[PDB]
């Protein structure tokens, strides 16, 4: 389709909206022009959501507790407030870890204060202290406590910073109050910012005056990789076959000690720019640690990122990088040779949170699949600046798409595959259009590195070419 | 490394030697993990009887709850009606979590909208959010009704829903005749089952409060059925099939079975089936109203008795043999229709099934948890089978329900070692199953970790989990099962006896060690 | 959080201890502690409670949401330059000029300066 | 004492904990904490370390001696109006502009602002 058909489709979709909502939504939709570098000329982003339009965004609590603070395993994460917020986000995210759950690891456990009506009226600052005492009593091997605020906490005026300071002074334990109320932000992105601020202000600077760690010129830290389905692991090995020593992971399969040891490294490899650029910039400003963005989706991007990371170091690291690339070359070549003929020419439409709508494009390109449309839920203008150089000409772009907009776009464009979250999976699976969960990898993976590319290709082939998509139309109709 | 012909996912790829070495290096160098001996000592300490005493003294800490917030049930009740859009007045994360929860449980699309309230709405209220959301929702998705619930933000702020909706209709955002029922569902009062009650009570008020003058009890010769918070489509289908066989004229209020199960035929249907507004308006003209789950439909019972003047019969949930018989007899008494032969034969088949499998169920010890009505029905059915529900738990339970369950237990020899707990979470149940080991567990998917905790101590201490309840995430299409009436009793009996036989087969499969008991006929 | 209220009207700057994230929006704090910031509206569309907020910690500045109401009021008053609007929109960082009726206190040390005059002038 | 160093040169204001009454005279504190105030003399007769000090506590301002050397240097630079000189002479209260190499830290919260330029301009 050309730029003329796409704009007509955009206007036809927006015709049903009320005039104010129509004007607001016209700014968030655009047709990609790769020659444009300043996305603000085309797409507005990080704006509020129009009420009643069934958006797909989340809350700051999801961005902070669900995304950033959650994967930390050695800490205990209290969900201060009613039961629902903590209950719905429990173990819904596949941030893998290694530990004995309930003894030294607590990722898939729901700790909450369970506010009743007597706590909304009379406050909950004493309940929090009693809860901290009980947590210390029953879980002695925890290495810290993080109190994530839910919506009522800010509204009723509860002072959790004071409680955190007092109980940290008493128990000599790291207690981090996070003000990640759901109403504070328009989406999960402000949750990322709040969680990074809490990390910076309460955890990161503990070992500023400690020099007992044996630093090496090859120390690196993986930032913004939350180990979905093991993703971070598949990356970490690829960074240790080149001789680099990964000191910390943020935050999938991460521990409170790696976070404190992070300022003792020589380079920060940031995978998710959106959720961790806030702390990467702080570390660069304070400790002088440089940081760079790498992409491990697909063989091409992985090779380019490894070559760049090696170029950040001396000649031995570059030789090891070339050795690793040569070693892994036949493995991904076989996967491409097997699966590309089956997935050649297919058209994909993506809609994911803030990083993957542009990161996984390289993986689909390596299989001969064309992304005819991509968009984000809570990405800023930077993200679209990076995206416009990734998408082809005349491809659709959307921001904070609604159910109606996405459904109409899919019906007209008719993509061969759709990649989005659980809340859209069955909507497009009832339309006879194959769907892949690009958040949790559809309970598969990992997809990072050369080991994850085979799984990626296998999943895409098994979903697009499944024989279940030819049976929707009844033979007697 | 990956092989193009044998590709391994996260399991068992990370069991390779290189990944093991990498993880070991990570743990040794940077994690600063406690020594394995300390971890093993602490884990054994958690399984002792001393740890249970500390655990049950918890007063401010809740670990692994077994309940949700009211607006979840409110959203389900709103989905129960025809062309009804659930609209939650509050922040937008709540709606996303509700939709994710219901999609993961039912594996079907769930449609709900929000006002996307933010920091400006926290300071100046959310009236403009209400107006714009109502207008946008009516214009875009075109519902015949918008059912408004509230999060805990709107309740703490103190947003007056009635005032906001009235000011929205008079301003011209929505037509004055457009039905917009509302309900106040604070997430810090009760649980998800209470939200269903509040939403249904609000809808019934909106549709019947202003027109009770010309309503005569018995005009349409029908019976109203209020299911409650039900997460099994089979229960909705059986509660209608039994009445259809019985010949009774019935009107199922809040029926979401159709929208939560739609065909995959190339088109997406946002709305399907559901109770029509005519049925809600005509509800007061029914002979009587029956509440299938009376322990969370108390406010609805108050509204029906006080306003509709229907004398709601005091019935228990149709789970088991005796309570299903009581339900059928009460329905026959109310409608005057004799019980047909197609249900006596079904009852006889259920009794035959009970008699065939009594030698395996007798003396088995079960620990259960869930919703009050479901838990009490399951306890009654277990007592009817000769099983011992040693541990009974209900996080969202009250003391009257506990007293009723104790009365049920005392009326049977098998309810002798049973202990009912209210306000306790799943960590209390883990402590209970470690010290007083049952033979199985009956609950939702959250009980799997508890089983994993029991296996770590040892194979001889493992407590298998039987998945009956809500939510069930790690199994596919179990939401199509049935738990009400005779068919539900048959399915539950089959599941229990087959789980027992499967565990027995697993324990006796080691050749030349325990396989002497590996009987072909079991 | 420590808030230092400064103004030509005030004989001395006032140091106030406040609870972060309360629904009271630094006006409530000012009214509790007797600081007289001109508040002349109840919806949020005037500029009277305009103040200048300086983050004294610098390395402890928290991320915040600049609501479209506050942004429009600041632009109507003329205390939101294009650069600060872009910074708030992209990097979630607060601007220098805020509205004391819509500013939620964060866990940091802040210096709030007002002239005892409406926002416009 | 808590001292907040602010300057256009500094990317962010810096919060520093300091010991009151030390012989180091808030230059020593700046040099310890990396704050770059222009100090270009060793006797005290230049104006380079000119700073503007704001007492954030207001009700905790301490009495101090304005030495004739510092007073003469401030008057030579032009940051000592007659009213502030009279106030310092009579009521022992510090002026708004000080010399960072002759200013002894007191037990209060202070905001020190410099332009990275000599005192005169
Ligand atoms: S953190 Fe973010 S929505 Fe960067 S909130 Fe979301 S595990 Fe997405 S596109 Mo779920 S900015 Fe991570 C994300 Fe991307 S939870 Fe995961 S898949 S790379
Ligand atoms: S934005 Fe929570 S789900 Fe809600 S009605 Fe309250 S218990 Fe239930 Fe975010 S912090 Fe949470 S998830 Fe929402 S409430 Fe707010
Ligand atoms: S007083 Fe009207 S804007 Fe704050
Ligand atoms: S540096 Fe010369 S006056 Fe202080
Ligand atoms: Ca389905």
């Amino acid at each position: 389709m050309s730029r003329e058909e796409v704009e007509s489709l955009i206007q036809e979709v927006l015709e049903v909206y009320p005039e104010k909502a129509r004007k607001d939504r016209n700014k968030h939709l655009a047709v990609n022009d790769p020659a444009v570098t300043q996305s603000k000329k085309c797409i507005i982003s990080n704006k509020k959501s129009q009420p009643g339009l069934m958006t797909i965004r989340g809350c700051a609590y999801a961005g902070s507790k669900g995304v950033v603070w959650g994967p930390i395993k050695d800490m205990i994460h209290i969900s201060h407030g009613p039961v629902g917020c903590g209950q719905y986000s429990r173990a819904g995210r596949r941030n893998y870890y290694i530990g004995t759950t309930g003894v030294n690891a607590f990722v898939t456990m729901n700790f909450t204060s369970d506010f009743q009506e007597k706590d909304i009226v009379f406050g909950g600052d004493k309940k929090l202290a009693k809860l901290i005492d009980e947590v210390e009593t029953l879980f002695p091997l925890n290495k810290g406590i993080s109190v994530q605020s839910e919506c009522p906490i800010g509204l009723i005026g509860d002072d959790i910073e004071s409680v955190s300071k007092v109980k940290g002074a008493e128990l000599s334990k790291t207690i981090v109050p996070v003000r990640c109320e759901g109403f504070r932000g328009v989406s999960q992105s402000l949750g990322h910012h709040i969680a990074n601020d809490a990390v910076r202000d309460w955890v990161l600077g503990k070992r500023d005056e400690d020099t007992t760690f044996a630093s090496t010129p090859y120390d690196v830290a993986i930032i913004g990789d939350y180990n979905i389905g093991g993703d971070a692991w598949s990356s970490r090995i690829l960074l240790e076959e080149m001789g680099l020593r990964c000191v910390a992971q943020w935050s999938g399969d991460g521990s409170i000690s790696e976070i404190e040891l992070t300022p003792k490294v020589k380079l920060n490899l940031v995978h998710c720019y959106r959720s961790m650029n806030y702390i990467s910039r702080h570390m660069e400003e304070k400790y002088g640690i440089p940081w760079m963005e790498y992409n491990f989706f697909g063989p091409t991007k992985t090779i380019e990122s490894l070559r760049a990371i090696a170029a950040k170091f001396d000649e031995s690291i570059q030789k090891k990088c070339e050795e690793v690339i040569a070693k892994y070359k036949p493995e991904w070549e076989a996967v491409v040779a097997k699966y590309r003929p089956r997935l050649e020419g297919k058209r994909v439409m993506l809609y994911i949170g803030g990083l993957r709508p542009r990161h996984v494009i390289g993986a689909y390109e390596d299989l001969g699949m064309e992304v005819v449309g991509t968009g984000y839920e809570f990405a800023h203008n930077d993200d679209y600046d990076r995206t416009m150089k990734e998408m082809g000409d005349s491809t659709l772009l959307y921001d904070d798409v609604t159910g109606y907009e996405f459904e109409e776009f899919v019906k007209r464009i008719k993509p061969d595959l759709i990649g989005s979250g659980i809340k859209e999976k069955f909507i497009f699976q009832k339309m006879g259009i194959p769907f892949r969960e690009m958040h949790s990898w559809d309970y598969s993976g990992p997809y990072h590195g050369f080991d994850g590319f085979a799984i990626f290709a296998r999943d895409m082939d098994m979903t697009l070419n499944n024989p279940c998509w030819k049976k929707l139309q009844a033979p007697w109709e | 490394s990956q092989q193009v012909d044998k590709i391994k996912a996260s399991y068992p790829l990370f069991l390779d030697q290189d990944y093991k070495d990498m993880l070991a290096k990570k743990r040794d160098g940077f994690e600063e993990k406690y020594p394995q001996d300390k971890i093993d000592e602490v884990f054994q300490w958690t399984t002792t009887k001393e740890y249970q005493e500390l655990n049950f003294q918890r007063e401010a800490l809740t670990v692994n709850p077994a309940k949700a917030c009211q607006p979840l049930g409110a959203v389900l009740c709103a989905l129960g009606f025809e062309k009804t859009m659930p609209y939650v007045h509050g922040s937008q994360g709540c709606v996303a979590y509700f939709r994710s929860y219901f999609n993961r449980h039912f594996r079907e699309p769930v449609s709900c909208v929000s006002d996307s309230m933010t920091e400006d709405a926290a300071v100046f209220g959310g009236q403009q959010n209400m107006k714009d959301g109502l207008q946008n929702c009516k214009a875009t998705y075109k519902p015949d009704m918008i059912a408004v619930s509230t999060t805990c933000m709107a309740e703490v702020i103190g947003d007056d829903l009635n005032a906001f909706i009235n000011n929205s209709k008079k301003e011209g955002f929505i037509p004055d005749e457009f039905p917009v029922p509302f309900a106040h569902t604070p997430s810090f009062v009760g649980s998800h089952v209470t939200g269903w009650d509040n939403m249904f009570e609000g809808i019934a008020r909106y549709f019947t409060l202003k027109s009770m003058d010309d309503k005569v009890v018995g005009s349409n010769k029908k019976i109203n059925i209020v299911p409650g918070f039900e997460t099994y489509l089979g229960n909705f289908r059986v509660i209608k099939r039994m009445l259809s066989e019985m010949g009774v004229g019935y009107s199922l209020l809040s029926d979401p079975e159709e929208v939560l199960d739609t065909p995959a035929d190339g088109q997406f249907r946002m709305y399907a089936g559901g109770t029509t507004q005519e049925e809600m308006k005509d509800a007061p003209n029914a002979l009587n109203t029956v509440l299938l789950q009376p322990w969370h439909l108390e406010k609805t019972k108050k509204f029906v008795e006080g306003t509709w003047k229907h004398e709601v019969p005091k019935l228990n949930i149709p789970m088991g043999l005796d309570w299903t018989d009581e339900f059928l007899m009460k329905v026959s008494e109310i409608s005057g229709q004799p019980i047909p032969a197609s249900l006596t034969k079904e009852r006889g088949r259920l009794v035959d099934m009970m008699t065939d499998s009594h030698t395996w169920l007798h003396g088995k010890r079960f620990a259960l948890w869930g919703d009050p009505d479901f838990v009490m029905g399951l306890v009654k059915f277990l007592l009817e089978l000769g099983c011992e529900p040693v541990h009974i738990l209900c996080h969202n339970g009250n003391k009257r329900w506990k007293k009723a369950v104790d009365a049920i237990l005392a009326a049977s020899p098998y309810g002798k070692n049973a202990t009912v707990y209210i306000g306790k979470d799943l960590w209390h149940l883990r402590s209970l199953v470690f010290t007083d080991k049952p033979d199985f567990m009956i609950g939702n998917s959250y009980g799997k970790f508890i089983q994993r905790d029991t296996l770590h101590k040892g194979k001889e201490f493992e407590v298998p989990l039987i998945r009956i309840g809500f939510p069930i995430f790690d199994r596919h299409h179990l939401h199509r099962s049935t738990t009400l009436g005779y068919e539900g009793a048959m399915q539950i009996l089959t599941t229990l006896v087959n789980s027992i036989l499967e565990r027995l087969d697993e324990e006796t499969r080691g050749m030349q060690a325990t396989d002497y008991n590996h009987d072909l006929v079991r | 959080a420590t808030i230092y209220f400064s103004s030509p009207l005030m004989p001395h700057n006032k140091k106030v201890q406040a609870v972060a994230g309360k629904r009271s929006t630094l006006l409530g704090v000012a009214q509790e502690n007797g600081v007289k910031i001109p508040f002349e509206c109840q919806d949020g569309n005037c500029g009277s409670c305009l103040v200048k907020i300086t983050h004294l910690d610098g390395e402890r500045i928290k991320g915040m949401l600049l609501t479209d109401k506050e942004r429009n009021v600041l632009k109507s008053v003329g205390k939101l330059p294009k650069s600060e609007e872009e910074r708030a929109a992209v990097r979630d960082l607060p601007p220098t000029y805020r509205l004391a009726c819509q500013t939620i206190v964060t866990d940091e040390d802040l210096l709030v300066e007002f002239t005892g005059e409406p926002g416009g002038a």
